[PDB]
Parts: structure tokens; sequence; C-alpha cells
RNA sequence: CUCUAACUAUAAAAAUCUCUCUUCUC
RNA sequence: GAAUCUGGUCAAACUUGGUCAUUUAGAGGAACUAAAAGUCGUAACAAGGUUUCCGUAGGUGAACCUGCGGAAGGAUCAUUA
RNA sequence: AGGGGAUCGAAGAUGAUCAGAUACCGUCGUAGUCUUAACCAUAAACUAUGCCGACUAGGGAUCGGGUGGUGUUUUUCUUAUGACCCACUCGGCACCUUACGAGAAAUCAAAGUCUUUGGGUUCUGGGGGGAGUAUGGUCGCAAGGCUGAAACUUAAAGGAAUUG
RNA sequence: CGGUAAUUCCAGCUCCAGUAGCGUAUAUUAAAGUUGUUGCAGUUAAAAAGCUCGUAGUUGAACUUUGGGUCUGGUUGUCCGGUCCGACUUUAUGUCGCGCACUGGUUUUCAACCGGAUCUUUCCUUCUGGCUAACCUGUACUCCUUGUGGGUGCAGGCGAACCAGGACUUUUACUUUGAAAAAAUUAGAGUGUUCAAAGCAGGCGAAAGCUCGAAUAUAUUAGCAUGGAAUAAUGGAAUAGGACG
RNA sequence: GGAUAGUGGCCUACCAUGGUUUCAACGGGUAACGGGGAAUAAGGGUUCGAUUCCGGAGAGGGAGCCUGAGAAACGGCUACCA
């Protein structure tokens, strides 16, 4: 309900159960859910998509209940770790679109208030992940290292 | 955003007690809440109440016996010497027949009286009566 | 609610806020400013001793006829010119223009009483005596 | 710091009124004079094996410290062989019973036996007074990275 | 205890106004 | 060991300029207040007799009026008769 | 500034009305109205209700999504869709009834949870005029916008409702 | 108010208020919840930036030892112990009274009402020596009715009962206590300056010199020392470069 | 290094480029000496503090200095200005 871009106040979630443990009925082992986890990491689909692919096709509710530990900290303790978080390399991503789209036609304006909104939220997130030192403290997101990083 | 659950624990309990309610249902439940309850509840304002797990910051619903009359909490959880007590009891409580002003002590979470008594002062939490 | 800060650590606007609606106070703008001091002839003074100049009478307003025999004089203080009254019946005819006169305040903090426009002023002492004394026969106008 | 050959500007940097005696039949490095400064502070290792000279180092030069105790940030450090350490602070306005952020800027003189880096929280003593602004001289640079400990993550 | 059908069609011009305002107590 | 005298040094002052600050006339011009029995009209309050009001632009002795967008504080809370 | 140039219409030209009417009605008609890049940044830019939170009362519909029907017609024999009916739920514009809350009231389901005075926070006002005027800045080519008084002058101006 | 019946001017007479004081004027304070931190309003009465983003500022979710058991120090009210107070009066005992006017045990429960030490997989900086303060010492052995009631007594070894040196000290904000915050002023004790404003005096002998004093609190900010561990922030071990041996 | 009674850009020479600031620096005003305090009073505050006490500054304005432990003295000097 915050939406800090728009006055929506929507609570569209997710309600994870009680119990801690894993479901009674789950036949997969720990170790072998580790190490799909892994080789779908080199396929090199994101903890996200790893998460809801986990969910769709096999009993991974949640791989923190399984294996005792998140999908990203699997990621970095066997040294997949993308070097930038997947959701700010999203919003990389959406970012570039919308500079990419709005220099290919001037007039659109709503177009340049939506990347300002991007930019804001980019750098508030750049912000966040150099106080937790992720990112190199001299990381900086303004338009042509942001186009390296594109690619 | 929220910003102090305690507040908004005491404006549920107010609102639902002017309304005549016998249960609340107070949603964010943190320690401070627990505490205040129990010396509430010593008190006699409330009746048996509980508490809720939920894996996150669980629950609480409270049982009232239209004992109460009014609750509220000092949000700016103001410094208070020894002596400026007084000036707190003679600013909110009705009258020092009774009523409770609730402060965080060295002790712990403690009515005014409590603290008088064992000598202590802190921050001011809220005044209830 | 209540749009004014509240936490701890923010004394420092509540105490520059309140440092700009002060402002607002005209007794408050005035004594900062100063402004008792280059206009409103009486410099802070609650009198002053001023050279009578011609014996004037002004109108009244709507509800109120009658010719106030008021009086001009300059301030030896400053040299302004003002406007002063006369604050009883047979005292006009005890002025005797180019004369020293004590003017003192008029009884509304700076501003215009009753139906008397564009005066700001008493008068008190006239020839050094008090004119309240002439009026009531107790001391004597020197004629120097 | 004084930074790679102290034995740098037009005149000797000599500890003063120390003599190492050429005579000796040892050929030992120096007579590195130092001290314990006091109120339970231990002079760093590279106090005693350094080879600066630093007039001004509370722990082998000719200051002394006694007085205040402050223990602050360092937020400039481009000037040279001295800090700058901001200190930050609350100051009660009874008025409306709450409380005011303020801070000061206290330069004080680093010896060449401490590195300090912006960001750093320094324990700072009063001295016997060194510059028109300076009276203070750094003792303990307690958090000599602190968060700036981990420079890499290789699991 | 079963329902949702009618309907009309006018305008031109007209400005100003001298006083005198006065109590509720058994 | 004096007068005197070399150098600087602190340097108050002096002259001519510059600078800024304040008091200060200040030909004339534009105002504004109070002054209610001047004059020209009668815009506004009612559908104020062209509904008002806002921003913007134009012209006119004056209020004003007109255009373009607005708003109801509109004179309609309403046509699924 | 360049391009277009229909309509409609500030300015002007007109023919009426009137005492005057260079106003309202009536016809023509320039700039604009539409564009292309650049300035302008003001509107009664009004819901005259700042934003984020939690709670508090009854009722319906309505929009978007998602829920369950032994549901209906659908129609393709039958299932599938779609469209509907029901009971929902989450979010949105809103609405109706009421006060047991407020307000000074008009009224408000927030303008409640405020003397039984403390959820977090910005920005504004201190009688009306003078006046958004004087002056200095500052942006703009210009129009002007933001910033912004004082001297001085008054006992009111103003709000809501009541009866005439 | 006053324009021909003036309770408002101007006088006379009465009467009101304060009183050796009272009247003005300019300021300022309470009134003023009209500067609002406690404590203001923002629909139309003045006022919510046209809307959004955004640095500083401000504020910011919940959770990491709570319960229990004992002993025990006291402070309150219990039953009241001794002392004895009153109806009871010139004066004493008994009777009967507030159910004790002052000294007393408080395991008769009791109840608090703060504590302190303790055991709970529950440390209180912990060592390094002291000094052992202390007995687990147990040694020569009991001095004592036989009974550890109590003793002359020194090698391991009881350390908070205390010293005093290095090792480390996460840091605070906060809060309690103390030291400090000149006097004068304020407060406030004592005190017949004849009372009082005041003053710091005075009082008492039988006048033969013998004494009571000159009480105390506050200052809120910064600094210092100290007990506390809820609130609020900060901190560790994640590349192990982590702790103990 | 000089000079100080002594630390000190206090000053001089040679270096370096730093110092403070939206936590309000710098600048402007103060009919402002600061303070102990006074008025005011439910609580919270508002205003005043030239002056009986404590510090600081000055002896027309500025500068310079001898004596002396102590003065940049002023009922002590030197010079300029009024
Ligand atoms: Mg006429
Ligand atoms: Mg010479
Ligand atoms: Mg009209
Ligand atoms: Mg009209
Ligand atoms: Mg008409
Ligand atoms: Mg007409
Ligand atoms: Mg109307
Ligand atoms: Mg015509
Ligand atoms: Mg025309
Ligand atoms: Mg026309
Ligand atoms: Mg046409
Ligand atoms: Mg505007
Ligand atoms: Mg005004
Ligand atoms: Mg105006
Ligand atoms: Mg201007
Ligand atoms: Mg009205
Ligand atoms: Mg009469
Ligand atoms: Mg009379
Ligand atoms: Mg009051
Ligand atoms: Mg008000
Ligand atoms: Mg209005
Ligand atoms: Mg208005
Ligand atoms: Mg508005
Ligand atoms: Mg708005
Ligand atoms: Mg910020
Ligand atoms: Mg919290
Ligand atoms: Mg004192
Ligand atoms: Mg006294
Ligand atoms: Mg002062
Ligand atoms: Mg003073
Ligand atoms: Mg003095
Ligand atoms: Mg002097
Ligand atoms: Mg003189
Ligand atoms: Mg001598
Ligand atoms: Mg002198
Ligand atoms: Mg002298
Ligand atoms: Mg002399």
């Amino acid at each position: 309900m915050g939406r800090m871009h728009s006055k929506g106040k929507g609570m569209s979630s997710s309600a994870i159960p009680y119990s801690r443990n894993a479901p009674a009925w789950f036949k997969g082992s720990s170790d072998g859910v580790v190490e799909q986890i892994i080789k779908y990491a080199r396929k090199g689909l994101t903890p996200s998509q790893i998460g809801v692919l986990l969910r769709d096709a096999h009993g991974v509710t949640q791989a923190k209940v399984i294996t005792g530990n998140k999908i990203l900290r699997i990621l970095k303790s066997n040294g997949l770790a993308p070097e930038i978080p997947e959701d700010l390399y999203f919003l990389i991503k959406k970012a570039v679109s919308v500079r990419k789209h709005l220099e290919r036609n001037r007039k659109d304006k709503d177009a340049k208030f939506r990347l300002i909104l991007i930019e804001s939220r980019i750098h508030r997130l750049a912000r966040y992940y150099r106080t937790v030192s992720v990112l190199p403290p001299n990381w900086k997101y303004e338009s042509a290292t942001a186009s390296a990083l594109v690619n | 955003t929220r910003t102090s659950v305690l507040a908004d624990a005491l404006n549920a309990i107010n609102n639902a007690e002017k309304t005549g309610k016998r249960q609340v249902l107070i949603r964010p439940s943190s320690k401070v809440i627990i505490k205040f309850l129990q010396v509430m509840q010593k008190h006699g304002y409330i009746g048996e109440f509980e508490y809720i797990d939920d894996h996150r910051s669980g629950k609480i619903v409270v049982q009232l016996n239209g004992r109460l009359n009014k609750c509220g909490v000092i949000s700016p959880r103001f410094n208070v010497k020894i002596a400026d007590v007084e000036k707190w009891t003679a600013n909110l409580l009705p009258a020092r027949q009774f009523g409770y002003v609730i402060l965080t002590t060295s002790a712990g979470i403690m009515d005014h009286e409590e603290a008088h008594r064992k000598h202590v002062s802190g921050k001011i939490l809220g005044f209830v009566y | 609610g209540k749009g004014k800060p509240r936490g701890l650590n923010s004394a420092r606007k509540l105490r520059v806020h309140r440092r700009n609606n002060r402002w607002a106070e005209t007794t408050y703008k005035k004594r900062l400013l100063g402004t008792a001091f280059k206009s409103s002839p009486f410099g802070g003074s609650s009198h002053a001793k001023g050279i009578v100049l011609e014996k004037i009478g002004i109108e009244s307003k709507q509800p109120n006829s009658a010719i106030r025999k008021c009086v001009r004089v300059q301030l030896i203080k400053n040299g302004k010119k003002v406007t002063a009254f006369v604050p009883n019946d047979g005292c006009l005819n005890f002025v005797d223009e180019n004369d020293e006169v004590l003017l003192a305040g008029f009884g509304r903090k700076g501003k215009a009483k009753g139906d008397i426009p564009g005066v700001r002023f008493k008068v008190v002492k006239v020839s050094g005596v008090s004119l309240l004394a002439l009026w009531k026969e107790k001391k004597e106008k020197p004629r120097s | 710091s004084t930074e790679l050959t102290v034995q740098s500007e037009r005149a000797f940097q000599k500890q003063p009124h120390i003599f190492t005696n050429p005579k000796a039949k040892a050929n030992r490095k120096t007579k590195r004079w130092y001290k314990n400064v006091g109120l339970g502070f231990k002079t760093p290792k590279t106090a005693i094996e350094g080879s600066y000279i630093d007039k001004k180092c509370p722990f082998t030069g000719l200051v002394s410290i006694r007085g205040k105790i402050l223990t602050g940030t360092v937020v400039s450090t481009r000037m040279h062989r001295t800090i700058v350490i901001r200190r930050d602070y609350l100051h009660y306005v009874p008025k409306y019973n709450r409380y005011e952020k303020r801070h000061k800027n206290v330069p004080a003189h680093v010896s060449p036996a401490f590195r300090v880096q912006v960001g750093d929280i320094v324990t700072v003593g009063q001295c016997r007074p060194i510059s028109k602004t300076v009276r203070f001289n750094v003792l303990k640079v307690a958090s000599a990275t602190g968060k700036a400990n981990k420079q890499f993550a290789k699991f």
C-alpha cells in the first residue's frame, strides 16, 4: 500500500505458511535440491526465476525451508552470485529500455517522467546496497557506464 | 508508515472500548505492549488477555471488562526527571486518588507510583486511568 | 496529526519555525524593528516638549459633529511636526501660540482616540505649568 | 606521517637533546627515546620502532598529554601530520524539552605512528597548544577500518 | 402473488433616491 | 655620557582619489489614506435586468466589456421519461 | 520564428437599442484558434479538505482482478471458452441512511478516534485596509512570475444560519 | 452622550472607589488556548505549495533470559510484650474506656515494599600476585559433661571481605545518587526589631558570667564520579583473516 | 628561526593547500557590556538586566612609551586629530 511513486494502495502479495519445517509429504532430498539450484543457476536463471521454477515443477516450497538456507546465499556460498543483485539489474534494464524509447521519440513526456521515477528508485537502491557494501562505494549509475552495465 | 506500534495498540484499545466492545485485536504486538498490558491487568483495567504467534511479529487479542475509561500514549518518549514526575501526573491524570502514568525505568516498564517508591525514573510511555 | 514535528531531535525547527511566525505579531515586529525609533515622532518617549505654531479646529466623523480644538506643534527633540488635542473645555485660549508645550500620549498606543481624525497626542503642560492646573484655577500662566 | 625520508627539508630533524655516539662500537640504529603517555594508553609499536621525528608526537616528541579526552570521528585528513575530527552531540533545549543535533570540528595532530582514514573514530587527547587551532593529539584510532575490515568476498 | 410508452410552442426597452434610529426592569 | 645622526619597527595622522553606509535637500511625477451633501455614469448584491467569479490578452472616461480556457462560492445535486 | 489558414472570433468596420452604448443582439474581419522546435509556469491548477499509517457503523450497487458453484443460457453433439446469476474477497471513483462521534453551523463516515488535549511528518495565517503595492534581488526578450514590507488608517471586515 | 426635560458636557447637592495616596502616557507581563512544547487554526472565517521526484532534517516493523525455588536484610500495619494515657473530679488502687498515648518478638499466619545472595544447560571484566580476610584444609590434639558449643594452631589450598599491578576494555544517549554550581536575591528554621519592611541577632543566671545560634533547598544547560539495564542507536563470526586450547 | 616570561602564524624565511559553511559559516543590526539576577506566574513560559556583587572594557578619539613585580596607566608621560 506504500507504492512510493503511485497512490495505489494494493497489498498483492503471498502469505508463506506457518510451518518453518518442510511439508511432511515431501520426498525430495535437500541436497538434490541444492544441486538442481546450482545447475539452474549455471543455466543463468535469476534466484526469483529459480524459486518460481522450483515451485512450479517440484515440491520446492521455499528453499530456505528445505535446504535450511536461501537461494541467493546458496549461490554466494557456491560462488555463483552475480556482480549486480537481480532487482537492481532489472532496474537498469528497464531504465535503459525507457531511455532508448525516449531518445527514439522525443515528444513523449510521460516517458521522461517515468524515467525520472526509475532513476529515483535506482539511486535509492544503489544507496542501500552501498551502505550494506554489496556494491563498491565508487559504483555510480548515470548514463554511459549504465549502458556498459546493460551489456 | 507505522511508527510507534504502541500508539496503534492503545488507539485500537480506546476506539473499541468507547464503542463498548469487550475484545480488541492488537496487530503488531511488540514487547512494550505486552509489558504495558501486564501492568494494566495487574492494576485491573483488563481481564485475561492473549498473545498469538504468527512466525512474524505475532498478534494480541485482549479481553476487556469495561472497567477502563481511557488509555493513551505519549509518543515522543520524553526524558522525565524524578522531579518532573509530579508535573506529568498533574497534566495527564484526572485525580491523584487514582490514575497511572506508565514509564520505562532502569528496572523496566513501571507505573509512576512504583517508580517513586523504587526511587527510579526513566522515559515516559503512556497514561492509563 | 497536528502538523508540527514531535520527535526528540526536532527541536531546531520548533525553534526556528516559531522564530518565523513571531514576525506576525505587530507588537513583536515593532519591538524588534524599532519602528518606534524611526517613525512615531516620540522616539520611544512618553512625553516631549514642542513649540506650538497655530491653533486649529478639526472636524469630527459621521455620528458626532463638533469642532475639536486641536493645535499644531513642532517637537524640539526631532523637529517633526504633529497635531495635538487640548483636553478640557476652556483651555485652547490657554495655549498662547509660540509657547513651550509638553505633549503626552493620547490613550490608544499611538493611534487616534474617538472622533478626532489625524491626531495622536494630548497636551498636558503649557508654559511649564500643567494645563489642568490652569483649568482648575490653582496656578496661573507665567505669560513670559 | 612525514612520508618517506623524514630527513627531507632544509634542516635536520634530530630527536631533541638525544645523542647517539658514532664512537660506539655497536653501530646500533639510534637512541630512539620515547615515553608512556599515561592514562592507561599503550604506545603503538610503530611509535618505538618508527623512524619519524615529530617533535609534536605525544609518544616520541616533547608535547605532553593532560586534561580533556575526547572521542570523535575523523572527517578531514588532507592537511599534513594533522587531522580534523568531527564531534556530533546533543544539546537539550529546555523550552521544548527537546534535543538538538550539533557538531563541532576539533583539529588535532596525528603522529606518524598512526594511520588515519576518513570515517575513522579517534580517541584524542588535549595537549599543550600546538598551533592557532590545534590543541589536541590523537592517542588511539579505535576503528582502523571497522567496516572496511573485509575488502572482498570469495567463499 | 404478473411489467418497462409519450411529445411540444416566449425573452424589446425600465437610470437615480436627501434625512431619522431611538429601554427593558418585576 | 648629551645634542645630533644610519637603518628599520610600531605607526596615529595628512592630501588626492575610489568604495560603501547613514542622515539629508530634492524641480517634478505616480500614489494611498481620511475627509461624505461635488460631478459622470450604475459594474456588483435578486436571473443586478448580459449569472457571477478566476487566469490570460485587447480596447475604452470611468466603473467595465469582449475573446480563450477554467470554477460554483450558480439560478440545476435530478431524465434509466 | 517556419508551416498551414476551414470554423470561430479579442482588435478594428459596421446596422440596431438607448438620453448617450465606440456594450450586451445583429452581420464582416486582423493576431490567435491547428501544428513544428524554443520561451512563458500562471488559473476558482477547487474536493476551496497535504502526504504515509492504524481503528471505529449499517446498506447497497458500480469499475479491475481473483476466488467457489452439481447455476443459467449459451452450442460445437456434450465438455472448453465467452456472457450472465449467486456468495464472496482485494483494490478504485463514488453513493445512501444515521449520530451513538464531531463541529459555530452549513455539514463531515471523515472535517471522528482533540481539554479524557501526544502515530510520523512537511507548508502556510495572526483584525481589515494599505497591498501582493513600495524597494532590492532573482528567472524571463516581453508579458510577467517567485521572493516581499513599512509608513499610515480604521472598530470592524468576515463566517454560518434565523426572521422579515 | 449632546440637535430644548442631557441620569455621559458644565456646575451645585448627594453617592461610589482607593486613600497619604490617587490620577495620567509610553513600554512590558497575566489576561493571550490571539505564538500554542505542554497549547492554536488551515472546506467556506487568515491559511494545504498545481502535481511529483529528491539531498540535508525529522521520524522509522517485530525479535535475541522470561519464569521459577530457597535463604536472608530490613521498612509499614497486624497480637500486642514492659511503660502505663484517660471517665475520675483536691490525690492513690481497682472497674471501664482509643483497644496504647512510648519502648519490644516479629517464621502465629500474614500481606506488601524495597532489597541481597543464590540453583536452575543461568556469571558478577576476569586474571596476576597478594593476604589470605576466610576453613574444604587436617596437622600436634582436644582445651569442653560424652556432644564440633568452641580452641593454642601451620605446607596444598575459599579470593570480593579486601588490595593492586599488567590483559582486555564497543561506544553511547538515558536515568538515580554524590561531588561541585561565590556571596547577595528567592526559599525557609529561629528570633516580641514595640508589630512589620527588616536585622542576624539574642537569651538566661540571682546579674555572681553561663549559653543557643547565624537553620537549610533550589538551580535545571556543559563537565566529573557513581548504581541501573526497558526504551533508542551502534558492535561483532560469512572470503571465517572467527573464538579456546 | 626570531620575539615573548612562556605554548602558539605570535612574527619571519622556505614549503604544502588547506580552514569554516544550510547542524546557518561569512556579512548586516542591536536605543546589547556578559553574568549572579528583577518583573511577571496553575504548570509551561515572556520581558528586562545602565546600576549596590563577579568578571571585561575606557578615561575626548586613536596610536607610542619610561618607571615599576605589576600599566600600554591616563588625578604618568610623547605625538597626531577634535
Ligand atoms: Mg444624477
Ligand atoms: Mg631615525
Ligand atoms: Mg447592473
Ligand atoms: Mg448586471
Ligand atoms: Mg438586458
Ligand atoms: Mg442592460
Ligand atoms: Mg450564494
Ligand atoms: Mg452602434
Ligand atoms: Mg465591438
Ligand atoms: Mg460581436
Ligand atoms: Mg463570422
Ligand atoms: Mg497562485
Ligand atoms: Mg493583517
Ligand atoms: Mg491587496
Ligand atoms: Mg520589484
Ligand atoms: Mg452570509
Ligand atoms: Mg440634566
Ligand atoms: Mg457631574
Ligand atoms: Mg495563564
Ligand atoms: Mg486563534
Ligand atoms: Mg471569501
Ligand atoms: Mg477566506
Ligand atoms: Mg490551495
Ligand atoms: Mg493541492
Ligand atoms: Mg534524507
Ligand atoms: Mg520499534
Ligand atoms: Mg547563590
Ligand atoms: Mg525571605
Ligand atoms: Mg543584554
Ligand atoms: Mg545589566
Ligand atoms: Mg564592578
Ligand atoms: Mg584601563
Ligand atoms: Mg567627557
Ligand atoms: Mg613597587
Ligand atoms: Mg591609554
Ligand atoms: Mg586612574
Ligand atoms: Mg605625568
